[PDB]
């Protein structure tokens, strides 16, 4: 049973250590979701600060990888920050060597290749994280690319990750079946954020205060996260209609 | 399995303890330190009568003032002897003098705990290192694969050792002559050896300040065996 | 420091290399892919089995250009395939193009990929690749060709074949229909027919990935004025081009 | 060192090599043998920088003797000369190149033919009816060009060589203290002991 | 171009008597035509009844004396506090000096 | 680099990989060496499960290390090549630096040292080989015969045998070899050697190889016929 | 038990068994005592012979003029660690013209031992050490365990039966700490403390090892006839 | 099973048991805490007096990094020293390239990445310490706590070791009773009390209190040990509250 | 640490055998049979491909017979990918030798090198051995026509006729029955195909399941020619020797 401890094949052609790394990915009990506007890419994630001794401003699973790229992580924070540091190093190096900003999809591929290596080389363990990369790419426009512990990645019209990803996913699928377009047809990112929060509320059947969420927005030439107060203003607009 | 450098629950290194077991299976070697010299004797233990027993080399010169006898996995001793010779000669090159017997012994013992996962296992041989220097006179040390070395007035190692050591406990005193030490080594070897002791299956050697390290001829040892036989028959 | 300097694939008492057998089992579970060789071309094809409908599956390319005249498809572990495609593209340059000033012939690029796969089967501290590849290509002196590469590093040339899930059925289907007079359009038609059998759901241009090695495409070169440079022979068919051929089905 | 000559006649190869060893101001020795037997039917003479000559020659000798034992077989003169050439060609792009020029005289027992190879320190190899290194060729080649025949006997080879050495002793400014002469043929290698 | 050497002047003198020895040196340290110090000791007690001076380039001289003193310390550690005899000290210093054969200590040493 | 301690001590003070190396030696074809008064003979058993073998080219069992020394072995054939190559390289290196060919004892000590090193280096297994090394020291006429084994111990022998059924042929040599009178000719020595192998061999056919080594690099392998005359004469004195 | 195969494995209760086993080797070692006043620091060590023909194994090692130690456990490990200390004392003198603070020596030993407790292939050191010295802040005594824990003390003991000596020193604390300017009295309290750990045998002239360092006293070791005075 | 025999192995429930066992060594250690005040941080730790023979004040536990950061830990003391040695190298190399002393959040991640690295391989063992650390940088005071998994967050107050539960509840009261904040001087007094309170779970032995602080106003943003009079006054204030 | 997962590929069993070598030999016994036969005027190599398909491109396919240089070829039994690693190494050694000595490498020197490489994987490095046995057919001007085999132990031996792969016991008995020293290449061709015909696990022996090669001094005057038979040429020699 040592084929269970390291990344070698089981007799059914499976990699158990990879499968168990996916299981670690839900250990924070956080759900996240990402959607695309006409001009922007929005990512939201639940925020849970279960201890009063914590400084809540330091509790985050959203990362500013470069000027243009944001990353939300589903998984434990040590592995999340390992991935974040590496992604930051890769994006900076890419710009130095090739003279232009690393695209969201290329960074996702690169991080996915690194992950592939941990599934084939025995001395390295997979990271127990799923990485959702967002930007407004200069060639491809609003972009969502997500990586997992198998070294798989793909681009998304929208996506969700966490213990309740299925509910959010089906909710999002239902909306897009209706609208028949690959994105939220909204001018302003404020409204795309409101859409994103609204559909998370429907899908999880729970309400949010301003401290229950984390929001990241990508626009042309920048990614930024919202303060509790920008989020409050979002929540207020949702309630008043 | 388990690491080659693992401690047991009693705080002993498994591999060192096990090499000590291999040493217990070795042919016997004995040394006796006197104020006139140190004697070193060994059981040769040829495995067949067709084996030419003067090709059995278990006593070995390290330098003019230092000799060495071994017991255990004797092939393991060759790199230890090579190191000891290099260290003695190197010290003389650097300092224009003889190296101390203890310093030489310590240098050999520094090799011993250099195993891991450096060599892959401890040495499976124990050494009796005998010699003379100006500061501490005639000296005999016992060098183990644990890297410990003890100084001794007399000592036996190998398969006959705790019978031989009991004997040495009784017979050693601070006034032994060289001649008396030689007979004693011969007598205790005779005692613990399977075969009948003679000049072709045991070997003697000494180190004196004057003549340095010497391995005895078979003819010379034959005479001492004869002389032993007669003194025993005389009470 | 990688301290796994020993093989993770070894011979069992029965002579089996377990990890290779298990890699082959992972390939067996994989989505079906196939290739057919015509007189004037080769076609490779597979199903784009999308993992969620929110996934944009045109961003996941199962059929890959290796050189302008060589393409590849796989069955098994997608991430293993993706890294092999990166290495294969590179080795085509480093161990051939930077030496001879031309792209490698299909069989030698296959040889290089195969060697990489063999080494993952014997080198210290790694597992075999969990993929089988089908590699189609053209070169001047060998013409059109199609190869399969397996997790062991073994490769074989085929007239037509299939790998993954429905391969036993697909191979029997292909044996009936293959002859040495097929024209590329015939082989495409047969590929589409064969592939329909192993596909459950949707079957259209957006769920099928199909590429050909055929005529030189001067329109895809990107420049004019060098007579001897006539364009890549590898071409991926569009969603629309596949659907046009699905009415003719 | 200084003069090394070789001539390949009908059935043998003759190598002639000077005896002097000069450390600047004094002739330290007048009986130096500038040659090594590489195998029973192959001889190599050498000249060039002090120390490097003998080091290179003994290194080559050790290698050919190793090959001979490993395979229980004597390499052909052509094979030995190719091995030597490669060593010098590799050496010329070294940190410190061997500054050594050689002649290889061998009798090929398979073809039953004497062979003479001339190789300089760059790894420049040529097979010749006669050859030399240094200035020796400048004084001797006009004589060899005149008298040489491919069907000469060994004794005619030695007589033509005597004439070459006489011209060297006449016109060359340095006293090279005569030559040691060795013959390589089907029976092996021997030294002519009065010359 | 950087010149790693200098000349600090100084003159030293050792004489062996029947049952004594003296090592003497002037205490002036100079560069070129300037005096750096009128009292910079240049003869040193090294332990074990050995005195030493390494005259010439003072940086190298100081480095050598310092290394020899250290070698005396380690001789005691390694050889049961045995006294380093003068002949043994001398051979030891040869090895300290020859270790820098191709980048020498620019000094004339006397013990 | 692969570093694993494969040769390690067991609780009873045994190194099993070395002991198992000896088991590989026991399985190998029998080899014997006998010294005469002015020669040494090496005899080797050839297992006769192999006809259609081409004997011109098939690796021979006795190997010249230099022109004056030979080596034979029992155990893993592939392993023996590694030791033979190293020994040949060392013989040339000794000639190059000392300006004298190796003594038989020096060469034995070298091979034995290589074998020992492979019993306490990480990542390697011991050689499954024991050797008989025989010849004459340069400018010496006293015959030499040594034995090495996987542990790296070595020693000198008046006569000795290794490999399968060597218990039996040692039995024979111990009762038939008189030290006070070694086989005083090539003939006597070769006859005593063929007799020792006949205890164990089967057909005295091409099952038995014999190599004679005399002083001054005089080394020759006997042929099937010449051995056959020994086999012949041996059984004709038997029926008696 | 399943967790004691190497130093890189915690047990389910958070223990490191290879380290605990290393600690066990010290417990089998011969007793050694350390104690200090405000002017001096003293080591006393009971040396062990192998038998009547054998020497008594030395327990005390000088590290510098102002520092040294005594060992209990694997002696070759003490040699490795004391050699390291010699080098570090030496480095401080040569580079900074500064005698290495005893406290700093303790920190360096801790860190050296720690590395052998957190990596594959290593083993912990199997020796305990008592380090005395006199530096710019006076007399000091340190106890080192191969877990890497180093502690500053007025007095202590390690080795077999060290508990007796240790209790004695605990009662005497208020007396011996005041033995300033009298080396011989401090040593007596040391020999008395170590006596609380003897059974069967007593302190003989080849048995006893004493070392002292202080105000105007280089670290010096007394063996043989030089300890008869205290027997 | 056998999933807990080797570091970096995921169990079937996605856990790294060797890290969880490291946490047991931490829970077994003495109590250590930190309190973030108005313009600084305070660190304090319980030091068990195993014997009379321990020289008082002399086995210092709190460690400075650079000049502006304090670190304290519970668990295996040598592991904590190893982590601080690494932190000192990271701080030096940051200051060398960037000139400015390392900011506290930047320093937190340096320790975090290093501790996390020791959960990636089976050839190393996780750290058997939880570390409370922080100080003042250009954006104000920062307090952090870092676990054997590499996990860290910023805190208002923090505690670890055997008396962690007691200290936490005490720390929570302070957070509730002072939304505006605590002065550095108040924080020192409070820290002394909380260690005294938490010492119940360790009552067998007596202990020695050790406190340090970095405060913009009180220490000029440098890390200093609380000594002499100010220490005594905090010991007294603590004695009172446990009486 | 990592020791836990180490198979220890280079250890003796208690009987003094090499586990991985033995198990590699077991693997090789399921490979298609290959046969070499040495005549006075050349050498034959014949080998059977493993269970084929009608869609396999035979005329561009090679799985058993490989050229090492113009004078030396090999037949492979075992893991094909492993074989190609070793084959490329042997091709390089041959060119190194030619460059160094300006003479073609003698057959045995090549064979010994490849065998030493295999031997190394059984003694050090902790890697699995190559799952390959070779038959070497070649010519040099010292020994003339030569046949060797090597196996995963790195042991090699010379033969007049030999088989490797599946059913070697049966094959070897059949070769031993009909082989004669004065036999010629055309006779050897027939013996090789007859032997494969009888030992095959297939229903019949057809051209599409064979690879075939001869090394003849049937190259004009003192020189040697290698001929790797095309599918049509294998088909003709099956008819001509009357097997189809």
């Amino acid at each position: 049973g040592y084929d269970r401890h390291i990344t070698i094949f089981s007799p059914e052609g499976r990699l158990y250590q990879v499968e168990y790394a996916f299981k670690a990915t839900n250990q924070t009990n956080i759900n996240s979701l990402a959607v695309r506007g006409k001009d922007c890419t929005v990512v939201i994630s639940q925020k849970k600060v279960p201890d009063k001794l914590l400084d809540p401003t330091t509790v985050s699973y959203i990362f500013c990888i470069s000027r243009t790229i944001g990353m939300v992580v589903n998984g434990p924070i040590p592995d999340a920050r390992n991935a974040a540091l590496r992604a930051k190093a890769e994006a900076a190096e890419f710009r130095y060597k090739y003279g232009y900003d690393m695209p969201c999809d290329v960074l996702a591929k690169r991080m996915a290749n690194l992950s592939q290596i941990y599934t084939q080389r025995a001395y390295m363990r997979p990271l127990g994280v799923i990485l959702t990369f967002v930007s407004v790419d200069e060639e491809l426009g609003p972009s969502i690319y997500k990586t997992d512990p198998a070294g798989y990645y793909v681009g998304y019209k929208a996506t969700a990750t966490g213990p309740k990803q299925q509910e959010i996913t089906t909710n999002l699928e239902n909306h897009f079946k209706k609208s028949k377009i690959d994105h939220i047809n909204e001018e302003s990112w404020e409204k795309v954020v409101e859409f994103a929060i609204t559909h998370m509320i429907d899908a999880l059947g729970t309400e949010f205060s301003k401290n229950d969420l984390e929001v990241g927005v990508a626009t042309k030439d920048k990614f930024f996260t919202l303060s509790a107060e920008n989020i409050e203003e979002r929540l207020v607009a949702i309630a008043e209609q | 399995d388990r690491g080659v450098s693992t401690f047991s629950p009693e705080g002993r290194l498994f591999q060192v303890e096990y090499s000590l077991e291999a040493i217990k299976l070795g042919s016997t070697a004995i040394g006796i330190a006197t104020k006139e010299g140190v004697v070193l004797g060994v059981e040769k233990r040829a495995t067949s009568p067709l084996l030419e027993s003067d090709s059995i080399e278990k006593i070995v010169e390290i330098d003019r003032h230092i000799g060495c006898a071994m017991s255990g996995l004797t092939a393991d001793a060759r790199s230890m002897i090579e190191h000891a010779r290099t260290a003695a000669v190197t010290h003389n090159l650097y300092y224009d003098e003889d190296i101390n017997v203890e310093s030489l012994t310590q240098s050999v013992c520094d090799l011993a705990l250099r195993f891991g996962e450096l060599m892959s296992r401890p040495f499976g041989v124990a050494l009796l290192i005998a010699g003379h220097d100006a500061d501490d006179g005639y000296q005999l040390f016992h060098a183990e694969p644990s890297g410990t070395f003890y100084r001794y007035n007399a000592k036996a190692i190998g398969s006959g050792s705790e019978g031989a050591q009991a004997e040495l406990l009784n017979e050693w005193h601070s006034s032994l002559t060289l001649k008396e030490a030689e007979l004693l080594v011969l007598k205790i070897l005779k005692q613990v050896m399977e075969e009948k002791l003679d000049e072709n299956n045991a070997q003697l050697s000494c180190i004196t300040k004057q003549d340095g390290f010497k391995i005895y001829d078979n003819e010379k040892t034959a005479e001492l065996i004869k002389e032993l036989k007669e003194k025993e028959a005389a009470e | 420091t990688d301290r796994y300097s020993f093989s993770l694939t070894t011979f069992s008492p029965s002579g089996k290399l377990g990890q290779i057998d298990y890699a082959l089992t992972a390939v067996k579970q994989g989505v079906t892919s196939l290739g057919i060789k015509a007189t004037n071309g080769v076609v490779i094809a597979t199903e784009k089995k999308s993992s969620s409908p929110l996934a944009m599956s045109e961003t996941l390319s199962k059929v890959s250009l290796l050189t302008p005249d060589i393409g590849a498809v796989y069955s098994g572990m997608g991430p293993d395939y993706r890294v092999l495609v990166d290495k294969s593209r590179k080795v085509a340059h480093t161990s051939y193009k930077r030496i001879y000033g031309e792209y490698p012939p299909t069989k030698l690029l296959v040889s290089e990929v195969a060697k990489i796969m063999q080494e993952a089967t014997q080198s210290g501290g790694v597992r075999p690749f969990g993929v089988s590849l089908l590699i189609a290509g053209h070169d001047e002196f060998n013409g059109f060709s199609l190869y399969q590469v397996d997790p062991s590093g073994s490769y074989f040339p085929w007239k037509a074949t299939a790998i993954g899930k429905g391969s036993v059925a697909a191979k029997t289907f292909l044996e009936k229909r293959w002859n040495d007079e097929l024209e590329l359009e015939d082989a495409i038609h047969i590929a589409l027919l064969t592939l329909k059998e192993s596909v459950e759901g949707e079957f259209n241009g957006d769920t099928i990935e199909l590429a050909i090695i055929g005529d030189e495409n001067p329109d895809l070169l990107g420049y004019t004025g060098i007579p001897t440079d006539k364009g890549p022979r590898f071409r991926k068919l569009t969603s629309q081009e596949i659907n046009d051929r699905l009415e003719a089905l | 060192m200084d003069i090394i000559l070789g001539i390949r006649v009908q059935d043998s190869v003759i190598l002639a090599s000077s005896k002097a060893v000069t450390r600047g101001i004094s002739v330290l020795k007048d009986s130096d043998d500038k040659t090594r037997q590489l195998s029973p039917h192959t001889l190599m003479s050498f000249a060039g920088e002090a120390g490097d000559t003998v080091q290179f020659a003994e290194y080559i000798q050790a290698n050919i003797q190793l090959y001979s034992i490993r395979e229980d077989y004597e390499l052909s003169p052509q094979a030995v000369s190719s091995f030597v050439r490669q060593e010098l060609a590799k050496s010329i792009r070294s940190r410190r190149p061997y500054q050594v020029n050689v002649l290889i005289g061998g009798y090929d027992k398979k073809k039953n033919k004497p062979e003479l190879y001339q190789i300089d320190y760059l790894g420049t190899k040529v097979e010749l009816p006669y050859g030399a290194h240094g200035y020796s060729g400048f004084y001797t080649f006009s004589l060899l060009d005149h008298h040489y025949r491919p069907d000469m006997t060994t004794e005619e080879g030695l007589d033509l060589l005597k004439l070459c050495v006489q011209e060297l002793e006449k016109r060359m400014p340095m006293d090279f203290k005569g030559v040691i002469v060795k013959i390589v043929d089907k029976d092996g290698i021997r030294q002519v002991d009065d010359f | 171009q950087f010149n790693p050497y200098g000349d600090n002047g100084g003159t030293i003198l050792g004489i062996a008597g029947e049952d004594f020895a003296v090592l003497a040196g002037d205490t002036r340290n100079i560069t070129d035509y300037s005096i750096n110090s009128r009292y910079e000791p240049k003869v040193f007690d090294c332990g074990d009844n050995i005195v030493m001076s390494a005259n010439g380039f003072a940086a190298d001289g100081d480095a050598l004396v310092k290394r020899f003193k250290n070698s005396v310390k380690w001789y005691h550690f390694d050889h049961n506090d045995k006294k380093l005899s003068i002949n043994s000290a001398a051979r030891n210093i040869q090895h300290l000096l020859y270790g820098k054969r191709f980048f020498p200590y620019y000094v004339h040493t006397i013990i | 680099g692969y570093d694993r301690a494969l040769s390690i001590f067991s609780p009873d003070g045994h190194i099993f990989q070395v002991e198992y190396a000896l088991e590989a030696v026991k399985r190998g074809t029998c080899a014997v060496g006998v010294k005469g008064k002015n020669c040494v003979v090496l005899g080797c058993e050839r297992r006769s499960t192999l006809k259609l073998q081409d004997t011109r080219i098939t690796p021979s069992k006795v190997s010249k290390i230099d022109s004056h020394v030979v080596l034979s072995f029992s155990g893993l054939n592939a392993d023996s090549r590694i030791l033979i190559e190293k020994a040949r390289v060392e013989a040339q290196s000794h000639r190059l630096t000392l300006e004298d060919p190796v003594t038989v004892e020096y060469l034995t000590r070298y091979v034995a040292g290589v074998q020992q090193r492979y019993t306490q280096s990480g990542g390697v297994r011991p050689f499954g080989v024991s050797t008989l090394i025989a010849g004459f020291d340069p400018r010496d006429d006293e015959p030499k015969l040594y034995q090495t084994e996987p542990s790296g111990i070595y020693s000198s022998w008046s006569a000795q045998t290794i490999g399968r059924n060597s218990k039996t042929v040692r039995e024979f040599l111990e009762k038939n070899y008189d030290r006070k009178e070694p086989p005083a000719t090539v003939e006597e020595c070769v006859k005593l050697t063929v007799r020792s192998l006949l205890e164990v061999v089967q057909t005295g056919a091409k099952n038995i190889e014999i190599t004679v080594v005399k002083p001054d690099s005089d080394i020759v392998a006997l042929s099937s016929e010449e051995i056959n005359q020994y086999v012949t004469q041996i059984e004709q004195e038997k029926q008696e | 038990n399943n967790y004691d195969g190497d130093t890189v494995t915690f047990s389910p209760t958070g223990r490191l068994f290879q380290v605990e086993y290393a600690l066990e080797a010290i417990k089998q070692g011969s007793v050694t005592v350390g104690l200090r006043s405000n002017t001096h620091a003293v080591l006393v060590a009971l040396k062990r012979n192998a038998d009547e023909l054998s020497s008594y194994q030395k327990k005390i090692i000088k590290c510098d003029e102002h520092m040294g130690l005594s060992l209990a456990g694997l002696a070759p490990d003490a040699r490795v660690l004391s050699n390291y200390l010699r080098q570090q004392c030496n480095y401080s003198s040569l580079v900074f013209n500064r005698k290495l603070a005893v406290e700093r020596a303790g920190h360096l030993l801790c860190d050296k031992a720690q590395k052998n407790t957190q990596s594959y292939g290593g083993r912990p050191y199997g020796v305990g050490l008592l380090i005395i010295g006199y530096d710019k802040s006076g007399a000091h005594l340190l106890e080192f365990q191969p877990s890497g824990n180093v502690t500053e003390l007025y007095g202590t003991a390690i080795g077999a039966r060290s508990q007796g000596a240790k209790t004695y020193l605990e009662r005497t604390l208020d007396t011996f700490i005041k033995i300033d300017g009298n080396p011989d009295e401090l040593i007596k309290a040391g020999v008395e403390a170590i006596s609380q750990s003897l059974r069967d045998e007593s302190l003989t002239v080849d048995n006893l090892s004493i070392a002292i360092v202080g105000k105007d006293t280089p670290f010096t070791i007394y063996d043989g006839e030089a300890v008869a005075k205290y027997i | 099973t056998g999933y807990d025999l080797s570091n970096s192995v995921f169990s079937p429930d996605g856990r790294n048991f060797q890290v969880e066992y490291a946490v047991k060594a931490v829970e077994n250690g003495t109590t250590s805490i930190g309190i973030k005040c108005n313009d600084g941080v305070v660190f304090a730790v319980e030091k068990l007096i195993t014997s009379k023979l321990l020289v008082p004040q002399k086995n210092v536990k709190i460690q400075v990094v650079d000049r502006h950061i304090g670190c304290v830990y519970s668990g295996l003391i040598p592991d904590g020293r190893h982590l601080v040695n690494r932190g000192r190298e990271e701080a030096a190399s940051f200051k060398k390239l960037y000139k400015t002393p390392i900011p506290i959040p930047a320093f937190a991640d340096r320790l975090g990445q290093y501790v996390q690295a020791h959960t990636l391989y089976n050839s190393v063992r996780p750290f058997g310490v939880s570390t409370i650390f922080g100080g003042v940088d250009k954006n104000g005071a920062h307090l952090y706590m870092l676990e054997p998994s590499g996990s860290y967050w910023g805190y208002k107050g923090a505690a670890t070791g055997k008396g962690r539960q007691s200290a936490k509840a005490e720390l929570e009261k302070l957070v509730d009773h002072h939304p505006e904040g605590l002065s550095a001087r108040e924080a020192v007094k409070q820290a002394a009390k909380i260690i005294y309170l938490a010492h119940e779970d360790n009552k067998e032995k007596d202990f020695e209190l050790e406190i340090s602080w970095c405060s913009l106003s009180e220490t000029n943003g440098l890390h200093k040990f609380v000594k002499g009079d100010l220490l005594q006054e905090a010991i007294d204030f603590a004695q009172k509250e446990i009486n | 640490g990592s020791r836990r997962y180490d198979s220890r590929t280079t250890i003796f069993s208690p009987e003094g055998r090499l586990y991985q070598v033995e198990y590699a030999l077991e693997s090789i016994s399921h490979a298609g049979t290959a046969i070499g036969i040495m005549a006075s005027d050349g050498i034959v190599l014949a080998a059977e491909r493993k269970v084929t398909s009608t869609l396999l491109e035979q005329d561009t396919s090679t799985e058993k017979l490989y050229k090492l240089n113009d004078k030396i070829a090999v037949a492979v039994a075992g893991l094909t990918a492993d074989a190609e690693i070793l084959i490329n190494t042997a091709r390089i050694h041959a060119q190194n030798y030619l460059k160094t000595y300006n003479e073609d490498i003698p057959v045995e020197i090549l064979v010994r090198r490849l065998s030493d490489i295999k031997q190394g994987y059984t003694q050090h490095g902790g890697l699995r051995p190559f799952g390959v046995s070779f038959i070497y057919a070649g010519y040099d001007d010292r020994y003339g026509y030569q046949l060797y085999t090597s196996n995963p132990s790195g042991n090699y031996t010379g033969w007049k006729a030999i088989s490797v792969g599946a059913n070697t016991s049966a094959a070897q008995t059949l070769l031993q029955m009909d082989y004669k020293d004065d036999m010629k290449v055309d006779d050897a061709i027939e013996l090789a195909l007859k032997t494969l015909s009888k030992t095959t696990d297939s229903s019949a022996l057809t051209y599409d399941r064979l690879e075939f090669a001869t090394i003849r001094k049937g190259a004009n005057d003192g020189e040697v020619y290698q001929k790797i038979f095309k599918p049509q040429e294998i088909k003709d020699i099956l008819v001509k020797t009357g097997i189809t």
